[PDB]
């Protein structure tokens, strides 16, 4: 009945997206030909919500590759489950953006996004009812961040009611990936502000951090740390592909975790997480899960919620559990934690519970926090760009492009202002 | 899908790309006659069945050391038509490279870019090595860097140059020659990498233990760094960069062009045995001025980009960590207006090392391209030199003969002073 | 229903600790692994109390093993019983202490002490109702007496209405195992005396005298040592633990014989002890236990009972039994040596029964006793300390961790006004 | 988990680390090679796969004694970089070891610890092995030192020293060096555990029925005690010390930081067979003086601390009755203000012997490190010497020539003075 598309835009946008794809295809029983080898009738009934029946009992991914270089692509498409995707979804150009986001933006991004803009029309032409958009990309790089970005304003020109999600890596606090990253995350977050309803931040100093500390894990891989945002991806949007008790879809979540329309930047985490040796010694109950749920070791923003206060926080659960214990839960954390959670919305959490479990697991949680905190991240960046433009650093890589000192400066004052509201509410 | 173009320009240039091409053939199994019994394609085109043949010109005014290509173990390997000589060297001579000698030879060289070009889908742009010493590497090689920025422009445009040694020099014009050059390339390059072969020997003779290091050995370990610049191109990694990044993070300021490369570890089979190479130990060892590939002083300068290039057996969070150390290291400086100072690439492939080479084999490598404020203490040497010499008028005779005029001279002098002032004006 | 959560500091409190584990583990009918494999229904029915329960029928010991060396921690992961132990509840250090006070309290025990506290924290909010806390440890050492030191009154500011107990081996007469042991006992002291509610001070010299004389051990290693003191500890919680006649649990007891607060220093007793050899020639009678713990030669403190007055006496008792025997017989010791007690706490002996006997025996016995006799033991300390400072020798190891001067007169103040009180009872 | 750096310095120290290395690879199975076919990993670091390799550097300012380590049976089990040598040696000379020669070698040497420390995830500290009286050993060492000190702080450091015998010594100078590094290292060091030579040889002679022992055998001894310190760090024991302990359990004020190291039981198969080397006679052993390791009066000094490690089939509370029996024992007199002056270490492994040495294989042994008041008159002595040459400032102007001046050593006869001042004090 509802339908969602995906867009992977850029690299990082490629990698995550296969993942998430891959884990989905396990979800619902579907092997890396399209056919479905599954066993339960829950896994097909809602199958439409990701998938397009291509005839002869094989499934297609409602999902759309970009990229302005073709070696990501080529990457995926030789993977596993590389197969399964539409050879048409693929949409790429020859020049690639050299981390520049007025590449992605303004010139080969401005080239190629039309060709990208007519797909996504024919992909949401042919399904029935379109509930919205899934984008998954990074704002340190030039494609997913500029290219995605030009593409999400597109996007909402032509569907201006329908939900537009992203699912963002965003630039660590310790280390840099790239030395122009202030730049482009900001110009990003920039568009972001104004054309998303909701950005999920994704940090991968965070992600590090949990495999080492609570995954125990010697030695993780890039795709160890794809895998838990495609896990969160996955509990995101549990209600639209199984039955429940309680269901919240995106427009519910968003709803009750939005209060103002600009502050729509999460923190997301996911529980349990365990090692291979700790295992055995703890049991699966929800209290455990909570705890997991609000911790500071378990956000996947380089952020401590400490130090802000929750406006709201939404938990999707995955499992069959006690209504009742959840509740009281909930209830009991508020109480226990009263000074971290805004004071003049009462009952700060939203709970969703969808009877379907992830393979392997007899229990999950999904937790999504709208914390006042994230306002730090923001803050860093912002000191960093200012600091840059104060040399006018770099900056003749993006003018020679075509943009202007004026876009710059507009940009500042929107990371600005964002804080500021932040801090408001704080 | 995407190719580079290699340019090798003089005698210096024509023995690394000689060495660099090796190593490729090696890397890619590509046998010295072009047939291996696909992302190679990026540097080898494909002609008919089972020979490819290099995406490569190589140029110079004599022909003896092309000669040697033509008659040598890769003479199959290479087009006869990709390989071009003229009868008479530029003398050590800017003037003869880039007016006299080099005017009659620079449109055929032009052509055959051209033609090379025409064989490329997705063109990411070219790579040229060069002295800046010489007569042909430098004179030829200006002449044909301004040539390219018309014909092209937009594409990217690199530089390989063996910068000349304080101390260790060959030619007695060095300075003259290294100055015009720079003048005249400056508005048209848009990154140059410099390395010294001072450095490379006393990194040879103290890390390798090699008592007699001859240029063979440096050319073979240039070409590592080449292979390690490039293999984000030749290979697929975890978190790749290719040749249209590097301009744009490690150049703040156009003129200011002027990255040096270091490579880590280069060491032979007994000090390989005898260590645990991690991830943190080698890239703390780039950090280090002993390793590094140009004889100047870091400590006594600031850096402003670095960008570090992983192969081999490498994982993210240990990288990250190496780099959040450095960071802590207060001897190891940033410039205040840079807060994110490190770009990262990592590769899956570890360094393929060549039969009876120096070098041991690893399970990881890193190649570091940093920008540092320590370049203006070279430059200023070297404009002492150009100083010295033109105060008596020193050989300028010969420069006029070839068409040159004095004023060129003063020119380039200028635009070296503007350089160096810019330099330390970013410092502070 | 009711929770102990226990603690172990540094290399003596996590070697008695271990042994007492394993006790309990015996006792309970749980394996090396956490699954029951034990008969009786009794000894599951108050499991609780000492152990969470993890499922796939595993239990797991609520206790936190601490050092600021890796080594007691990997000797006892390594050793039969250490596969039971929850691995996030062994919280290490890597420098050590080197047997300094300071470095355990102020400097190194300091950077470590804040994650242990969050562990024990997240313990106690899993139990319904803790009772409190007992901390294995040494007052001689570095860790258990600075880093124990400052946990136990960490603890107190969190938990200021929960039982506070502490079996603490103390420095012998005869023989010192450190130089600096009366600094760092003292120390130790003067933090115990206001943050503890009960001590129970075991001293190895007399341990090693009771191996020796009564239990026939030509060779005693550490380990039967350990052994005497957790079968002790066991039978000061068994009434928690189990059915009985009369029941008494760490409250009862602790009001039963602390008449004043600073007076909760005990002289432990266990009862009946015997060689191999003979076994044959005694009946097990209660008059022959009553007898073993009315004497010097069985008390684990190097003091003579003789040389003091009883202000108190606690007696457990395990197995089934007649009450009114026990009853006769505390009457009679008391009628006849009327001049060991204290004649102003007219019936001066508590008596608790537990049905369930330790494993091999058909009865045991469990003696505290609060003696002024004690008094002895803190004054060679004492003296001894103050010999050092009239000379100020090894002064600098601890003034160089940040200590000054006026806290050792303050803990020297202290140790004196307490044998002081003492005295004044006596 | 923690681990130990071993500094071998001049000669006596490099033959001194050579026994000792033996030692811990036949302990631990270790091949010369660095193969074993994990508490090992406290002094061997771990490369690659089936390599491990001493947390060791080995230095000396000429070439010799380390040109034999790595020509030995050994080669292979250091790695090269850290067997570091200079060309000149310093000829007995302080000033020649500090100043002149060392400094040349001093800042490579440091780099080599900093990278060492780089491998350490809990460094417990460093044992410096070196004499008192060589140029090398006393003026390098000091050097060293203090270095050491401002590098790190506040992590110990350990000296084992070789202290000149009062009646055979080898050099003229030994006095002028021996107060000289001692004024120097006073601040810089935790605790110097000394031995003596004369000592040494009398127990070979005496104890172990050897004619002739040889500096070798010495030297095998001194690897037994160093063991000894080490085992409660290299393997798991009932009642075990690190060495952060020593420092605070030995030193009562931060001068007086020498004790004395006495090994016991050192006997023959010939008369190991016809004993019963039970814990209390091992242990009486130790306290009578024709055992101890430095020749010295202690019947005529007082205890301030003592240390024992005991090591194989030992039982605490034998330990604990022999303890009280020395306390019983009127000619074994401790200083008032000590009332406890036992620090005692109990660990179950008993001490590996090796294959060809002069001790036989024993269940049990003890490593006593006492302080004592004692040590005043072996001070005394050496000043006395000290006085007699410098009265006609014989050899004073070799000192001079190398850059050091005369108050230098009024200086250090200053000190002296006030530290036999401050021993003495301490006994009232
Ligand atoms: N690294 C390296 N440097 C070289 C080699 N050959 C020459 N050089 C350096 O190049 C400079 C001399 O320039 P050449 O390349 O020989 O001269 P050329 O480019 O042929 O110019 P002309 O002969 O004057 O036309 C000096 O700085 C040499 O040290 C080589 O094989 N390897
Ligand atoms: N125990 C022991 N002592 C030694 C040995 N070799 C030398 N000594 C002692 O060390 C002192 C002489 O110092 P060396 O170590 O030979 O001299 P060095 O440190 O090399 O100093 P220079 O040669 O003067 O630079 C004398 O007291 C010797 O008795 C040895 O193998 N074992
Ligand atoms: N989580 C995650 N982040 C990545 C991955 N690859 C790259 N990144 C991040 O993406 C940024 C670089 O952008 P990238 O996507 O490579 O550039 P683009 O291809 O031009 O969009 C850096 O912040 C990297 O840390 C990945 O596989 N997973
Ligand atoms: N009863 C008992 N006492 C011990 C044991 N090990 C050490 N001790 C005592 O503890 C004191 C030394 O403290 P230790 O625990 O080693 O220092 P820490 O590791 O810094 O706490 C001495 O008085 C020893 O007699 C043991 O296994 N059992
Ligand atoms: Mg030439
Ligand atoms: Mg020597």
């Amino acid at each position: 009945m509802r339908e969602i598309v995906h867009i992977q835009a850029g690299q990082c946008g490629n990698q995550i997206g296969a993942k998430f794809w891959e884990v989905i295809s396990d979800e619902h029983g579907i092997d890396p030909t399209g056919s479905y080898h599954g066993d339960s009738d829950l896994q097909l009934e809602r199958i439409n919500v990701y998938y397009n029946e291509a005839a002869g009992n094989k499934y297609v991914p409602r999902a759309i590759l970009v990229d302005l270089e073709p070696g990501t692509m080529d990457s995926v498409r030789s993977g596993p489950f590389g197969q399964i995707f539409r050879p048409d979804n693929f949409v790429f150009g020859q020049s690639g953006a050299g981390n520049n986001w007025a590449k992605g933006h303004y010139t080969e991004g401005a080239e190629l996004v039309d060709s990208v803009l007519d797909v996504v029309r024919k992909e949401s032409e042919s399904c029935d009812c379109l509930q919205g958009f899934q984008l998954t990309h990074s704002l340190g790089g030039g494609t997913g961040s500029g290219m995605g970005t030009l593409l999400i304003s597109k996007i909402r020109e032509e569907y201006p009611d329908r939900i537009m999600n992203t699912f963002s890596v965003v630039p660590s606090p310790k280390v840099s990936d790239t030395v122009v990253e202030p730049y482009n995350a900001t110009l990003s977050v920039h568009q972001l502000v104004e054309n998303t309803d909701e950005t999920y931040c994704i940090d991968n100093e965070a992600l590090y951090d949990i495999c080492f500390r609570t995954l125990k894990l010697t030695t993780p891989t890039y795709g160890d740390l794809n895998h838990l945002v495609s896990a969160t991806m996955s509990g995101v949007t549990t209600c639209l592909r199984f039955p429940g008790q309680l269901n919240a879809d995106l427009r519910k979540l968003a709803v009750n975790m939005v209060p103002f329309p600009r502050l729509h930047f999460f923190m997301p985490g996911f529980a349990p997480l365990t090692s291979r040796g700790s295992q055995q010694y703890r049991a699966l109950t929800v209290p455990e899960l909570t705890q997991q749920m609000f911790d500071a070791k378990n956000m996947m923003a380089a952020c401590d919620p400490r130090h802000g206060r929750y406006l709201t926080v939404a938990a999707v659960f995955r499992g069959r559990m006690s209504m009742k214990e959840v509740d009281e839960q909930m209830l009991n954390v508020q109480n226990k934690n009263s000074s971290y959670f805004v004071e003049w919305i009462p009952n700060n959490v939203k709970t969703a519970v969808c009877d379907i479990p992830p393979r392997g697991l007899k229990m999950s949680a999904t937790f999504i926090g709208n914390s006042t905190a994230i306002q730090e991240l923001f803050k860093r960046i912002s000191e960093q760009f200012t600091a840059m433009f104060r040399r006018k650093a770099f900056l003749h890589w993006y003018t020679g492009e075509g943009m202007d000192e004026m876009e710059f400066t507009e940009a500042e004052s929107n990371m600005n202002d964002l804080v500021s509201e932040y801090q408001q509410y704080q | 899908m995407r190719e580079c173009i290699s340019i090798h320009v003089g005698q210096a240039g024509v023995q690394i790309g000689n060495a660099c091409w090796e190593l490729y053939c090696l890397e890619h199994g590509i046998q010295p006659d072009g047939q291996m019994p696909d992302s190679f394609n990026t540097f080898f085109s494909e002609t008919g069945a089972g020979k490819h043949v290099p995406r490569a010109v190589f140029v110079d005014l004599e022909p003896t050391v092309i000669d040697e290509v033509r008659t040598g173990t890769y003479r199959q390997l290479f087009h006869p038509e990709q390989l071009i000589t003229g009868k008479e060297d530029a003398a050590n001579n800017y003037a003869r490279g880039h007016y006299t000698i080099g005017k009659e030879i620079i449109d055929l060289v032009l052509d055959r870019i051209r033609k090379l070009a025409d064989q490329c889908t997705g063109l990411q742009g070219f790579l040229v090595f060069h002295s800046f010493g010489g007569g042909t590497g430098s004179g030829f090689t200006s002449l044909l860097m301004e040539r390219l920025s018309v014909d092209y422009g937009k594409k990217s445009k690199l530089e390989f140059s063996i910068y000349p040694a304080p101390q260790v020099s060959t030619a007695v014009v060095e300075p003259y020659n290294s100055i015009l050059t720079t003048h005249t390339t400056l508005e048209h390059s848009d990154c140059a990498f410099m390395v010294d072969n001072e450095a490379i020997y006393d990194i040879c003779r103290r890390n390798l233990d090699i008592e007699r290091p001859t240029y063979t050995n440096l050319n073979r370990l240039i070409s590592q760094i080449v292979s390690s610049i490039t293999a984000s191109l030749r290979f697929d990694g975890a978190l790749n960069v290719d040749l249209t990044e590097f301009q744009t993070n490690l150049v703040p300021y156009p003129r200011i062009h002027f990255p040096l490369a270091t490579y880590a570890p280069v060491i032979s089979a007994e000090k390989a045995y005898h260590e645990q190479l991690s991830v943190a130990e080698i890239t703390n060892a780039c950090f280090e001025p002993a390793n590094q590939m140009v004889k100047c002083d870091p400590r006594h300068g600031k850096y402003m980009a670095c960008c570090l290039l992983y192969r081999g057996d490498v994982v993210p969070k240990d990288v990250n960590a190496a780099i959040a150390t450095i960071k802590t290291k207060r001897s190891i400086q940033f410039v205040d207006w840079c807060p994110t100072g490190f770009k990262v690439g990592i590769n899956y492939q570890p360094p393929t090392v060549v039969p009876g080479g120096d070098l041991a084999k690893v399970q990881r490598a890193v190649c570091m391209l940093s920008n540092t404020t320590a370049i203006a203490e070279a430059w200023a040497r070297l404009d002492h030199k150009f100083d010295l010499m033109y105060a008596k008028r020193a050989f300028v005779h010969w420069y006029v003969g070839e068409g040159m005029e004095e004023g060129e001279f003063s020119e380039a002098r200028e635009d070296m002073a503007a350089l160096e002032k810019d330099y330390e004006e970013v410092g502070v």
